């Protein structure tokens, strides 16, 4: 639902790159160039950022249980 | 009150790297500590207390992990790269927890693995023929290769042995890469020393 | 002709190259649930008391 | 002893005793949720 | 103007996206229900006859109008409030709306003393509502509005909520009605049989099947007979024709044979005439029909009346049930005989039972209409009895008390709740399997279940013909998605652009045909039918025409202009036989296609331009259909269509194949369904693999729905880190797999590493699993309610106590609160208590009836919900949360039928690694590829390596000539990798290079619901069944495993007699009986006083102890119940 | 314990095993004993029964134990043999050019249970000590059994000419005094057929020695395969341009041949053969042409394969696959049949609405002229789905009648 | 349900010996060293160092089961030598090699950070 912390394969930290990745994408980067800007050179970490679906943004459309 | 259940948050916190450079050698394993569940000699206390009161989504990141030890902090929080995202909170959602960090290594759990990839290679030109390419021309050259482009692999070395191993040790952040290598050599040497001690006891007991 | 029986277990099967052909690798929970009624003798009195 | 519940619609903390119809006092909604316990549950971050 | 090939792949998919923006994936369900509510209920209410009751005063009670309000709920105070579907799910309510009917009761006694009393909005019942239909509160709501209501915006709807349970109506296949089908049964007295399941336009009775058969050769020739309904004896066709008023043989053959220049037809009908010459007038023929019937009246008068009523009502209702229709019925029965003779003369082909042009899909609307007809008839009956018992006393009555609304309400609710489709009393004549529980395991499973079709041939049937993938399923049913168990080919799935017609009235078409040059059937002379073309509308022969070609041109122009003919109307011109069959009825599966001009598409570039700005200029799919550019073609009209697979087929070629195409595929990949549209490169796999994946995408974990936090589902699996596939098809954009994916991209290496992945198994990375790889959370909901059914005994939620409760287990109840309910966040292990319920007794005055955890779960309480159920006692739902970390024995699958369990998990240092230290997440065995021929797995792995290295999403759409393996390899060689996806790996244990370069790369894997922890089970002297004292059945019952007949046979072959006796006697049901040595019957033993005696023999000394199974004692006693004397003689 | 898998078809579906307690929650089986159970690890579950008396325990130990179950009375041959990885790997291991170094040899000898502790003299002493794979399998082979077999790739005209006893291809397996004197081991030598090494081991040596033989083959060969490795990928599915041109020329010629037969039938220039109607004769001619095309293209693909091809490796060892599978992956998938005939005219004189009426050509009636790597066209995809549905129906419908 | 704790791969159980030496009776001057709670990391280096001793005739190791957490190292030496002495010298040589490697890596790091 949320960006993983580490790459499943190598263990590189990708948790701090989702927001930067999105900011680069709205900056008219291609996904490949964006992944290059964040330093994801192994295709495992590129897999992590490139195949992520941010479902938490949809789960935050529901009001919480307590106000 | 976040949309991720408790084990999700806990698992996610476990995978945040903490600066371990000079403190890891000093701390003890909780197995070896003579204290109760915890003490400052075998553990580091973290606290996290965030509440989304404002209308925009609140990013609970590793910067919100407040430690009692200044030396052991989240790597991203160390004084660029952004902070690791623990959870996104909506107005009215709240996350308050208390973590303890321990000493361990990657055999027990990958969260204690300090590496973000260990590239290891030897014999970049296939001289020992430990690989057998069906079509050696089809394969790209190693970054450590010393061959002219017409030559696909080195001539076979019958008297050769693997020497000259190339390493690229990438650090997740907890330790410096050279600290990872030095600690690895020291740990392997202490494994062998303990093995030799137990060996001597077994030999003399016979 | 067919019936349900006690002292039976069932679970998914898994490869294990390190078992002999006549061995079966069993979980500790199946083995802790299932029991074998062993008769006591002076040959096994100590071991069975230990158990 | 109080067993305070939360409303599924108005999210109001309200106390309800046994043998009482399950009704929120603020909006009358019929679905209520218990609050998170105060007991101390521990997680190994694994 | 023309769309060039280089733009085509965009244009077509743009068109496809517009379709899914307009329709969706559950459009058939919603349209069926909408037609049922808008039209079918009103038609059913009006088609019921007014109930005239009189002792004197009389009352008619005519029902005239219906009103269906929005879904509401009535509390105990009775306040109506709008009920939201989520509240229905949580509170176990039924998401139904009240149906009110206007009733008009006029008093007529004498002397023109008439006065009408109208009861506006008389509450006649409650009708369950399909979600997201027009009459659903979630209709037209925005995604923000749905999220405000705790609803998922991606939820398709198309299901009902009955008692909190989401029920989905499965479309039921049936042979089309009002159509003549000539078959030939090999083993039967008849050579050829022409059947016609006839049913009037607005259904009021079942389908009346009429058969017109030919007797098999071996008196003199072949005789034609007719098996009329309600008559248990064959009847000659000539007798039926005379009974309809056609006595002269010339008239009958004028109606049967339209071309008198054809002696073959003549000699083949001659035996039937020769067999019917003694009967020569209408009354005598009617008497013969009545006599052959199963109720032969002693007097010929009532025989003739009965025959008249049968031939007017039960014979061919679709032709017309009123009087003076004998001419139409005669023409139609003559057409049936003509079709039979054409089949017997070889001039026409026998009809194919499996052709989907001959089938209809009974959807939610027409199924609920069947229920509503039965239930409204029962309601009117009950009203008749109630009003009769009052007017017999000569006084007025209150219709509100006559209407017991429970008939309609409880009937629809029961039928949708159980699936038994029919009256609750006829629970065995009713057909089950309709209305199943919606599958909420993953979004693909939900979509597929909502697009599920069913062929009710019966799973027991072992004839493969109905299970075969017929040619006519192309574009209408997924070729791949089908269960591989006992229902192969019977349970089907819609193709993506397949639309089941909702139904329409033939009135405008018939009116236009009248205004057009068609000639009615009663006004013509039969001599004109020879060269003319017949015109059938919904099976009824309505007239004839002289130029069928320009008629078809006119009708196609009318349908393409959205004129009087609506889009879903099928219009088939059979040319060789001169019929023109027009269909407007419901259940016709059809699909959209691009119309083709001379040799060009009508879809010009301007349509693609307007479709690109679909969100600004509101140019939608319906504007594409209204432009005459797209057309819905049904299975039966496809027979007359010449399709182009792509616009490339419309190019002029060195040798033209067709050069006269009429339509074009929007894209061939639309032949696949929901679950097959997720397979990448399915045209590079063996088809069984695609079927197995289509089945296994439904057990894959993911996020089954966005609002899973609020749902109290019995079972739910949510994946921690779902990922969209790196290699995807262009159809998942509409399945919403990208928004709710059900897997993870795993670096998979196809290698032989340590032997722990052999025979369909995988080696996973323990380090990856530690990082959250394929981790899931399992949510289990327990429900409970405290019933105050009566003062005799009442249940109540309260923390039990050891001093008052009787059946209180030794488990501790400290985790419960004073309310008797556990609190969220509490860690609960197996056998623990979550709800403390106590029931008052008649360990005193209350017994423990607490709800324990399903054993061996060990979760944490996620949340607790308390509310009131329909009747209004306290009702609790507790959701417990258990984190499932993948382990040895958990089942995983790729999208290519490649399933396997985790053999072992190695840490990152134990796994093999590339020069750049990449270890595989999964290692699968190379031996799973060759026999299976899942080359799509390898192409997906290679494409995924390219996608990950390039920063894109691979296009694995099935039939795409712009993507082949050589292009992918050339792309991969540009990123510094071996072009075929191989890499040098190093042994993780020793660090030496592996001699064989391993094939490794990203592949989309799925974690399936089948985890080993939910399957492992063991027993050693647990509970036993009551009847036969044998171990229980199931893990949940702590039961024992069945040592069946085949195990008995195996151990007999082994010769293991003591093991066989241990399994079948000593480990199952050991028992002892006492037998009389004289009569061998079980005696009476009293072991405390040691007195054994046989009452039969009156002895107490010659008794013997016998050690026998309890099941054998039970058998012998059940035989003695049958007066059998099984005497166990010990000598 | 008795270990069982359903359906229990024969006496080998319930065999006695010795329990080995291990960490996780699955029943762990040896890989040779999977063929008797018909068991694979795609979610199969098995039943364990624990005998509860010394008498039943002795019964199972003396009658139903797996080593006593190696040879089946059904067909007087082994019921379990060497299986997937161990079979591909033993094929690769006993090739003539497999040379092991001193450390590798010691690593493999660590996994021999029946090893006398004596390192054998290497087959090559100079310039560098090297053992051969046959030299280590000779240590695996028990007793002093003698066996002659032939590798699956053994040419049939080699036993006649010279080199009968010195095989150029290292076929013609010869084991003498329990040493693999020569030959490449495969399914024919270690599988479940009659007269194989496992059978001869069971007949000459006891069941205990044969049990150890199975275990030692598996352990040694899997630990060597850790060095050698085995895989499969796209590169194994690819053929050279010459092979592709040959296959396309074959298919084009076959389609022209079918067109010629169609033209003959259309002109009444086709006369029926005895015992068949004209339709059946035309169908026979077309099916013969297309079967010839499929076989020729398959032969072209098979000859195109290299010695490094992993499909060929698994087919040669007999571990998995067949030459027809290679042909369908590389050359051509071929004719799809429904009820033993070409695709029926399910529409009116058509197989699909994409064809003209009365089109008896190969593509119209269900000839898949593409390979699985090439990818099927939409009509080929639907026809292939029809043909596969036939197999699914057969598999799901035969079970009830056969079980009854 | 059946998951062993992850520390069981590294930690010795109470009363369980780190290393056990058993005389191999098949051939003379051979021993089996069963080392508990170690894996390929030490087994491979100890074996390969023992192979450098010309007085070692056999040196091999195996992990008998991956799910179990012990290794067995078989060492055979020449009659004038001992497998226990060979194993001791192999560990001593590995320790000296790693000490030298550590000191040289420290020197290389110092050079790299300085210049
Ligand atoms: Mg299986
Ligand atoms: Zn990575
Ligand atoms: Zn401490
Ligand atoms: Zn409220
Ligand atoms: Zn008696």
């Amino acid at each position: 639902m949320i960006i993983p912390v580490r790459c499943f394969t190598c263990g590189k930290i990708v948790g701090n790159k989702w927001e930067a990745y999105l900011g680069l994408l709205q900056a008219e980067y291609t996904e490949g160039d964006a992944l290059d800007a964040l330093g994801l050179k192994r295709y495992c970490c590129r897999r992590m950022l490139l195949a992520h679906v941010d479902l938490i943004e949809k789960l935050l459309n529901y009001a919480p249980l307590e106000k | 009150s976040s949309v991720l259940h408790d084990e999700f948050i806990a698992h996610r916190l476990g995978l945040i790297p903490l600066t371990s450079d000079d403190i890891v050698d000093k701390l003890q394993y909780s197995r070896d500590c003579t204290c109760e569940e915890f003490c400052p000699e075998c553990s580091v206390e973290f606290t996290l207390d965030v509440r989304c009161n404002e209308d925009q989504t609140r990013h609970v990141t590793s910067r919100d992990l407040i430690s009692n030890s200044p030396r052991v902090i989240p790597v991203t929080s160390r004084n660029e790269q952004d902070d690791i995202l623990i959870v996104k909170l909506r107005k009215g959602q709240e996350l308050r927890l208390r973590a303890y960090a321990k000493k361990g290594f990657g055999k027990e759990h990958a969260k204690w693995n300090p590496t973000a990839g260990v590239a290891f290679e030897y014999d970049p030109d296939n001289a020992l023929r430990h690989t057998v390419y069906p079509k050696p021309e089809e394969w790209p050259k190693s970054e450590y290769s010393e061959l002219d482009e017409d030559e696909s692999q080195a001539p076979y070395d019958p008297n050769g042995k693997p020497e000259r191993f190339y390493y690229n040790v990438e650090s997740c952040g907890s330790l410096r890469p050279e600290t990872i290598v030095l600690s690895a050599l020291s740990g392997l040497k202490k494994k062998l020393s303990d093995l030799q001690t137990q060996l001597s006891h077994e030999i003399q007991s016979d | 002709m067919g019936k349900r029986v006690d002292f039976s277990a069932r679970t998914v099967i898994t490869p294990d190259p390190n078992l002999s052909i006549d061995q079966v690798g069993v979980p500790r929970s199946i083995a802790a649930n299932m029991t074998f009624a062993e008769i006591v003798t002076p040959f096994n009195i100590d071991r069975l008391q230990e158990l | 002893q109080p067993m305070i519940y939360i409303c599924g619609e108005c999210h109001t903390e309200n106390e309800i005793k046994s043998r009482d119809p399950i009704r929120c006092r603020e909006c009358g909604y019929r679905i209520m949720y218990k609050k998170r316990t105060k007991r101390l549950v521990v997680f190994d971050a694994r | 103007d023309e769309i060039t090939p280089d733009l085509w792949q965009e244009a077509c998919w743009i068109v496809i996206s517009s379709y899914f923006d307009e329709k969706g994936l559950v459009r058939q369900q919603l349209d069926s229900f909408d037609e049922f509510i808008q039209m079918s209920v009103q038609r059913i209410v009006e088609d019921a006859p007014p109930i005239d009751l009189q002792a004197p005063p009389r009352y008619l009670l005519k029902f005239e109008q219906i009103y269906l309000s929005k879904p509401t709920h009535w509390e105990r105070d009775g306040a109506p409030s709008p009920m939201m579907p989520n509240e229905a799910r949580l509170r176990n309510l039924t998401y139904s709306a009240p149906l009110y009917v206007d009733i008009t009761k006029t008093v007529i006694k004498e002397g023109e003393e008439q006065l009408q009393t109208q009861h506006q909005k008389t509450f006649i019942g409650k009708i369950p509502i399909m979600l997201r239909s027009t009459y659903c509160l979630l209709n037209g709501l925005t995604d923000r509005d749905l999220c405000e209501l705790n609803e998922c915006p991606l939820d398709p709807g198309g299901y009902f909520i009955i008692n909190g349970s989401e029920k989905v109506l499965i479309a039921q296949e049936k042979m089309a009605t009002n159509t003549v089908y000539v078959f030939a049964k090999k083993d039967s007295k008849y050579a050829y049989t022409g059947e016609c399941r006839s049913c009037l336009e607005n259904s009021s009775r079942p389908t009346s099947t009429i058969w017109v058969s030919m007797l098999a050769r071996g008196a003199i020739g072949q005789r034609i007979v007719a098996t009329l309904p309600y008559i248990k004896q064959e009847v000659p066709i000539i007798i039926v024709f005379r009974a309809l008023g056609f006595v002269s043989d010339r008239d009958i053959l004028e109606h049967i044979i339209y071309d008198f220049e054809d002696p073959e037809m003549m000699e083949m009908v001659k035996p039937s005439l020769d067999e019917a010459f003694v009967i020569q007038e209408q009354n005598v023929a009617l008497n013969f029909i009545g006599s052959r019937g199963a109720k032969p009246g002693v007097t010929k008068e009532k025989r003739i009346k009965y025959a008249k009523e049968v031939l007017q009502k039960e014979m061919l209702p679709h032709v017309g049930v009123s009087d003076f229709c004998e001419t139409k019925k005669a023409y139609f029965l003559g057409y049936m005989v003509h079709r039979l003779l054409l089949a017997a003369l070889g001039r026409r082909e026998l009809d194919d039972r499996d052709h989907y042009g001959n089938k209809r899909l009974d959807l939610a609307g027409p199924l609920l209409a069947f229920l509503f007809r039965g239930m409204f008839k029962n309601l009117l009956k009950e009203v008749r009895i109630y009003a009769q018992k009052f007017i017999d006393r000569g006084k007025d009555f209150n219709l509100e008390l006559a209407i017991k609304t429970r008939i309609i309400s409880d009937g629809l609710k029961y039928s949708l709740a159980t699936g038994n489709w029919g009256d609750q009393k006829k629970a065995h004549q009713a057909r089950a399997g309709v209305s199943q529980v919606l599958n909420r395991l993953t979004f693909a499973s939900t979509l597929s279940h909502l697009r599920r079709l069913n062929s009710p041939i019966g799973r027991d049937g072992k004839l493969a013909k109905p299970r075969q993938l017929h040619n006519t399923l192309w574009g209408m049913v997924c070729p791949a998605e089908t269960p591989e168990g006992h229902a192969v080919g019977l349970v089907k799935n819609l193709a993506l652009m397949a639309y089941i017609s909702v139904g329409s009235q033939p009135s405008p078409i018939l009116e236009f045909l009248e205004e057009w040059s068609m000639e009615n059937l009663e006004e013509i002379s039969p001599a004109a039918i020879a060269d003319a073309t017949k015109i059938f509308v919904n099976g009824c022969w309505v007239g004839i025409h002289k130029d069928p070609e320009q008629l078809m041109n006119t009708l196609r122009k009318l349908r393409r202009q959205m004129d009087i003919i609506v889009s879903e109307v099928s219009m088939i011109r059979d040319i060789r036989e001169r019929e023109i069959r027009i269909y407007t009825d419901a259940g016709r599966i059809c699909r959209p296609l691009l119309i083709v001009e001379k040799q060009k598409l009508l879809l010009k570039k301007r349509h693609i331009d307007q479709l690109k700005e679909r969100e600004y200029n509101n140019y939608s799919w319906q504007d594409l259909v209204a432009s005459g550019v797209v057309e819905y073609i049904d299975t039966l009209e496809e027979e007359t269509v010449m399709l182009a697979m792509t616009p490339d087929d419309l190019q002029e070629k060195e040798v033209a194949y067709c050069s006269t195409y009429t339509h074009c595929e929007i894209h061939p990949s639309m032949i696949l369904g929901v679950c097959a549209s997720i397979i990448p490169f399915p045209d590079h796999n063996q088809s069984p693999r695609n079927t197995y994946q289509s089945a296994m995408g439904k057990q894959a974990m993911g996020v089954y729905i966005t609002n899973f936090h609020v749902r109290m589902d019995t079972l739910a699996h949510v994946l921690y880190y779902p990922q969209k596939p790196l290699v995807t098809t262009r159809s998942m954009e509409y399945l919403r797999f990208r928004e709710l994916p059900a897997g993870i991209n795993s670096i998979v290496a196809i290698a032989s590493y340590t032997g722990y992945n052999q025979e369909d198994s995988v080696i996973m990375n323990r380090s990856a699993v530690d990082r959250g790889f394929f981790r899931s959370v399992f949510y289990r909901s327990y429900k409970e309610q405290e019933s105050k059914k009566g003062f005799d005994q009442e249940e109540v939620f309260e923390k039990p106590t050891r001093e008052t409760c009787q059946g209180m287990r030794h488990a501790i109840y400290d985790k419960l609160d004073d309310d008797g309910l556990i609190a969220p966040g509490v860690r609960v292990s197996g056998d623990d208590v979550i709800i403390g319920k106590t029931v008052t007794l008649p360990r005193y005055t209350k017994r423990d009836c607490s709800t324990f955890l399903r054993t061996s779960e060990t979760g944490i309480v996620d949340q607790v919900m308390v509310t009131l159920n329909q009747e209004g006692y306290k009702f609790c739902k507790i959701r417990v949360r258990s984190v499932r970390i993948p382990q040895i024995g958990d089942k995983f699958a790729s999208r290519h039928g490649q399933k396997g369990t985790c053999g072992i998990q190695y840490r990152q240092e134990d796994m093999p690694f590339t020069c750049e230290g990449i270890t595989p997440d999964i290692i699968i065995n190379p031996h799973a590829i060759p026999s299976r021929m899942t080359i799509g797995h390898l192409i997906e792995c290679l494409q995924g390596k390219v996608s990950a290295n390039k920063g894109e999403i691979g296009d694995a759409t099935p039939f795409n000539d712009a993507v082949n393996v050589q292009k992918i390899s050339n792309l991969l060689s540009d990123y510094g990798y071996h072009l075929r996806g191989n890499e040098v790996l190093y042994n993780g244990f020793t660090g030496r290079k592996i001699t064989s370069q391993i094939f490794i790369g990203p592949t989309y894997y799925q974690r399936l619901k089948h985890m080993v922890d939910d399957k492992i089970h063991s027993r050693a002297r647990g509970p036993i069944q009551i009847l036969n004292r044998q171990p229980m059945e199931g893990r949940s019952r702590d039961g024992g495993l069945r040592f069946g007949e085949m195990e008995r046979d195996c151990q007999i072959a082994h010769g293991a007699a003591q093991f066989l006796r241990e399994r079948l006697f000593e480990a199952s049901d050991p028992y002892q009986v006492h037998v009389c040595n004289l009569c061998g019957i079980m005696a009476i033993a009293n072991t405390r006083t040691h007195t054994y005696e046989c009452r039969g023999c009156r002895n107490k000394t010659q008794i013997s102890l016998v050690r026998m199974p309890y099941a054998c004692k039970l058998l012998f006693q059940e035989l003695m119940s049958m007066s059998i004397a099984p005497r166990m003689m010990s000598v | 314990v008795i270990f069982n898998r359903q359906p229990t078809l024969h006496k080998m579906s319930m065999m006695g095993h010795r329990v080995r307690i291990l960490p996780w929650s699955t029943f762990r089986l040896n890989l040779s004993v999977t063929t008797p159970y018909n068991a694979d690890f795609d979610g199969d579950e098995m039943n364990l029964h624990l005998p509860q008396s010394l008498e039943t325990r002795a019964e199972i130990q003396e009658l139903a134990m797996v080593p006593r179950m190696i040879v089946t009375p059904q067909s007087n041959r082994p019921v379990m043999g060497i299986v997937q990885d161990t079979l591909t790997a033993v094929r690769k291991f006993t090739k003539r050019d497999v040379f092991l170094e001193r450390g590798e040899v010691m690593n493999l000898l660590m996994f021999l249970s029946t090893w006398d502790g004596k390192v054998p003299q290497p087959a090559i002493l100079k310039p560098r000590p090297l053992w051969t794979g046959k030299q280590i399998f000779s240590l695996i082979i028990p007793g002093h059994i003698n066996c002659i077999r032939t590798h699956s790739t053994h040419p049939d005209d080699e036993d006649s000419g010279p080199y009968k006893h010195i095989s150029p291809g290292d076929t013609k397996v010869v084991v003498e005094n329990g040493e693999l004197i020569m030959g490449i081991l495969c399914k024919k030598s270690l599988g479940t057929s009659a007269g194989s090494l496992v059978h001869i081991s069971y007949l000459e040596m006891g069941h205990d020695i044969t049990r150890l033989f199975y275990s030692n083959i598996q352990t040694v060969i899997n630990n060597w395969l850790l060095i050698e490795g085995h895989t499969i990928g796209i590169g194994d599915s690819i053929a050279d341009s010459k092979t592709y041109q040959d296959i396309q020329n074959t298919i084009k010629k076959a389609k022209q041949d079918v067109i010629e037969v169609i033209e003959k039938a259309h002109n009444n220039e086709l006369e029926p053969t005895p015992g068949n109607t004209l339709r059946q004769t035309f169908e026979n001619q077309v099916n013969r042409i297309l079967n010839d095309a499929r076989d020729k293209t398959g032969s072209s693909a098979q000859k195109s394969l290299s010695e490094y091809n992993n499909f060929k490796s698994m087919v040669v060892s007999g571990a998995k696959g067949s030459k027809i599978n290679i042909s369908q992956v590389i050359a051509v998938v071929g004719q799809q049949n429904v009820e033993g005939k070409r695709i029926p005219f399910g529409f009116k004189h058509r197989t699909l609405p994409h064809f003209i009426k009365d089109d008896y050509g190969p593509e119209s009636r269900g000839f898949v002229e593409n390979s699985y790597l090439a990818g099927l066209t939409p009509t080929e995809f639907f026809f292939h789905a029809m043909g596969g549905r036939e197999g699914l129906i057969d598999t799901a419908v035969k079970t009830a009648e056969t079980g009854y | 349900m059946n998951a062993p704790p992850a520390f069981e791969s590294f930690l010795l159980f109470e009363g369980e010996k780190k290393i056990t030496i058993n005389k191999d009776t098949k051939v003379p001057n051979a021993c089996l060293f069963t080392i508990n709670k170690e894996d390929h990391t030490l087994g491979n280096i100890i074996k390969s160092q023992l192979l450098k001793d010309p007085q070692v005739l056999f040196a091999g190791y195996k992990v008998p089961h991956p799910l179990e957490h012990k290794i067995i190292i078989r060492v055979q030496t020449t009659p004038d030598y001992s497998p226990q002495e060979a194993f001791t010298n192999a560990i001593t040589d590995l320790i000296s090699e790693l000490s030298l490697l550590e000191e040289r890596f420290r020197v290389a790091i110092k050079d790299k950070q300085e210049g």
